[PDB]
RNA sequence: GGAUAGUGGCCUACCAUGGUUUCAACGGGUAACGGGGAAUAAGGGUUCGAUUCCGGAGAGGGAGCCUGAGAAACGGCUACCACAUCCAAGGAAGGCAGCAGGCGCGCAAAUUACCCAAUCCUAAUUCAGGGAGGUAGUGACAAUAAAUAACGAUACAGGGCCCAUUCGGGUCUUGUAAUUGGAAUGAGUACAAUGUAAAUACCUUAACGAGGAACAAUUGGAGGGCAAGUCUGGUGCCAGCAGCCGCGGUAAUUCCAGCUCCAAUAGCGUAUAUUAAAGUUGUUGCAGUUAAAAAGCUCGUAGUUGAACUUUGGGCCCGGUUGGCCG
RNA sequence: GGACUUUUACUUUGAAAAAAUUAGAGUGUUCAAAGCAGGCGUAUUGCUCGAAUAUAUUAGCAUGGAAUAAUAGAAUAGGACG
């Protein structure tokens, strides 16, 4: 099979792609409190139980 | 040319990795009593594993074996003398059944939360490892310490910090040297 | 603070029977500095390569610096 | 009883036929007979770091289509020849013929990896750099 | 008999024809020092051990030997081979698989520092010597403990719950909050004393030292296996991903980013090896009619295996160790 | 002490046995990995528990067992006893 085939477009999509910088955004806590913050989350208060539960939802 | 300076690990490590009932299960221990790892978990569940085998194999041999006997009633004597094993389940059979929290429920970490003192497990972590909260007049600032029972009562806070008088503190102390200057000479 | 102590049966009998590096902690000992211990070793192999007293040596070099 | 002799004292039957049969084992075999040193580019070593000849885009199999942009490499300690590929979008940019790179295995045991036919390896460093830093910004490819 | 410290084909002389082997001799390979041991946890096993203790071997390669109680010594000598330094060209010197340190090799590994204070060793010897050894430096080899925050108040929203003819908020807090509030602490910095041979750190502890601009956690992943989006933007079988199955040819749940989310977390990813999963090496324990696999057939040596039968039954004594009912 | 004794396999118990490792007891190194310490008064003139135990097999040795499985014995009697 064809070893020689073009090398021109190397690099092709990273290069185009537009440019997003980050967002500046909370500080999330480290270490114990971390887990705490998701303790909290997923069960003591929880959220939603549409259908059955949810962690990455997007519109729904 | 020396002696090997020893060592071995204190825990070990879930075989199937992604597992919903179990990752549950486990945030719900870090949750209640103040955990910053799953490794704490992991850590005890290793100690249980090991106690659980020595229990094991002692409850295969004959009963009144002299081996069964001073290696089963110490095993049993130690988890008393700590808290874990109930007064009446003195045997063993029970040892072997056990389970994580009891060994949990026995940490400095929750008995400086348990009576009082603390309220919310999360700050009983910051006072243990900030030299509050001795159990003699000696600080100990490891929230694992495992409470032995006998050193429960001793639970207070230190000869030293706030709490336990003998200074404020220099955030406090700081405050102080504000009201004497601006509203002093 | 949980040390260690010693008192001896007299004055003298502690300068005799403790370590020199101690009395010079107290003050009951001067040290006696001298050179780096690899200094020390160098002076030894120096001195190694003659054989005599070495004041006799310098004389025959004495001699070189006229040939 | 079918097969196995089952009587106390064949044993040296029993370790002699097990010996035997070991060697349909791939891995016992492979062991043993050194094909480790013997035989592959790497020694038997984990990596090995290798000098740029040419750069080839590879045609990529079906049912895929691509260019597969690899390297043909010169390993140090070997002359042995061989082609890696090079990760990541870019990356073909960040090399250069006669630059020094540190190859690694593929992770199928030997064995190419994906569409990419007959190659065995994957760059990891550039010029003692880490192709990763690169592709990210972390580091920058050294003078010459 | 000679030689040895001494036994012995150790060697010599004479004599004989012996010695080993399918129960694998002999030979070959070993990316082979052996052992105590290490990794893997149903058991049985499999794999590994250069390497802190013991034993053996070596000092660039070979051989030889002086001294000596002891060496076939190498930080002893002599020779040859290979390296290799100085020079006034006549000659002379060298042996780091000691401690450092340099080259080289490579995927792969640290200071040309301090000390005999401890541990012990040697001498004529309490004293001296000791890169043995200890001290510090370099040091994410591995192993241990585990900070990155904690608590009130308030503005609504609740969810409770008594009542509900209907405003609803009121006390028991559930918590999401774009103003707030005073508390705490070592991470650092540092008097001091401790420490130490002298230092350094640790443990102690004056003076200092947290509000988002920190003193700001990472590393991978988010179609399946496999825990977490069918969000937005980009590309358009290209660029890239993808261990395996598979994604990308214009609304991509796999690429390139943004947001958000998951797992593990001072660590996490990749490569290589090995172990478990593997009853895919099967003694425990595999499979062979058709999926890999019964030799065309019988004989047959080694090997493994090999029917049944020979004091069985009865009587008494002795004294032990649990456990019962009382003590 | 004299005079003689068919050979074994298996299994039991025990001795001979390095330490570190491992298994494991005791001890609160503030926890822990560790370590082998330490704990008590009259803390002005000492008192005191420790520093276990287990594995350690194949071979050799020592002891008990006599099932299982081998082996040998008396037929040209060149038998056994005395
Ligand atoms: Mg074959
Ligand atoms: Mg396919
Ligand atoms: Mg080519
Ligand atoms: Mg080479
Ligand atoms: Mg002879
Ligand atoms: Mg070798
Ligand atoms: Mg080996
Ligand atoms: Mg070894
Ligand atoms: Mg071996
Ligand atoms: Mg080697
Ligand atoms: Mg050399
Ligand atoms: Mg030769
Ligand atoms: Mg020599
Ligand atoms: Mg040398
Ligand atoms: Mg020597
Ligand atoms: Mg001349
Ligand atoms: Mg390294
Ligand atoms: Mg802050
Ligand atoms: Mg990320
Ligand atoms: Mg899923
Ligand atoms: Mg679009
Ligand atoms: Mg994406
Ligand atoms: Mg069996
Ligand atoms: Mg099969
Ligand atoms: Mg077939
Ligand atoms: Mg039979």
């Amino acid at each position: 099979a064809k070893v020689h085939g073009s090398l021109a477009r190397a690099g092709k999509v990273k290069s185009q792609t537009p440019k997003v910088e980050k967002t500046e955004k909370p500080k999330k806590p480290k270490g114990r409190a971390y887990k705490r913050l998701l303790y909290t989350r997923r069960f003591v208060n929880v959220t939603l139980v549409n259908g059955k539960r949810r962690m990455n939802p997007g519109p729904s | 040319p020396r002696a090997p300076r020893t060592y071995s690990k204190t825990y070990s490590t879930p075989k199937r990795p992604y597992e919903s009932s179990r990752l549950d299960a486990e945030l719900k221990l870090a949750g209640e009593f103040g955990l910053k790892n799953k490794k704490e978990i992991y850590r005890i569940s290793f100690q249980l594993s090991k106690i659980r085998r020595a229990a094991r194999d002692l409850l295969t041999r004959d009963e009144k074996d002299p081996k069964r006997l001073f290696e089963g009633n110490a095993l049993i004597r130690r988890l008393v003398r700590v808290g874990v094993l109930s007064e009446d389940k003195k045997k063993l059979d029970y040892v072997l059944a056990l389970k994580v929290e009891d060994f949990l429920e026995r940490r400095l970490q929750t008995q400086v939360y348990k009576l009082g003192l603390a309220k919310s497990v999360h700050h009983a972590r910051v006072l243990i490892t900030q030299r509050h909260i001795a159990v003699g007049k000696q600080i100990v600032n490891i929230p694992s310490f495992m409470v032995r029972l006998d050193s429960e009562k001793h639970i207070d806070f230190a000869p030293t910090s706030p709490f336990g008088g003998a200074r404020p503190g220099r955030v406090a102390r700081r405050n102080a040297a504000r009201k004497a200057e601006a509203s002093g000479e | 603070s949980v040390g260690f102590g010693l008192v001896y049966n007299s004055v003298a009998e502690a300068k005799k029977f403790e370590p020199t590096y101690r009395l010079v902690r107290y003050g009951l000992a001067e040290k006696v500095e001298k050179a780096s211990r690899q200094q020390r070793k160098q002076k030894k192999n120096r001195d190694k390569k003659i054989f005599g007293t070495g004041k006799r040596l310098a004389k025959k070099v004495a001699r070189r610096n006229a040939d | 009883g079918k097969g196995k002799p089952r009587g106390l004292n064949s044993a040296r039957k029993l370790r002699v036929h097990r010996r035997n049969n070991r060697w349909a084992e791939n891995n016992y075999k492979k062991r043993l007979l050194g094909t480790a040193f013997k035989s592959s580019p790497f020694g038997g070593s984990s990596h090995a770091k290798g000098i740029v000849l040419e750069k080839l885009g590879i045609e990529s199999k079906q049912p895929n289509s691509a260019i597969r942009k690899c390297v043909r490499v010169q390993l140090i300690k070997n002359g042995k020849k061989v082609t890696a590929f090079v990760p990541n979008d870019g990356c073909l940019n960040f090399v250069d013929e006669n630059d020094e790179v540190l190859l690694a295995g593929f992770g199928r045991k030997g064995k190419a990896k994906g569409d990419i036919p007959g190659v065995r390896f994957k760059v990891v460093k550039v010029s003692g750099v880490s192709l990763l830093a690169l592709w990210k910004e972390k580091k920058e490819k050294p003078r010459s």
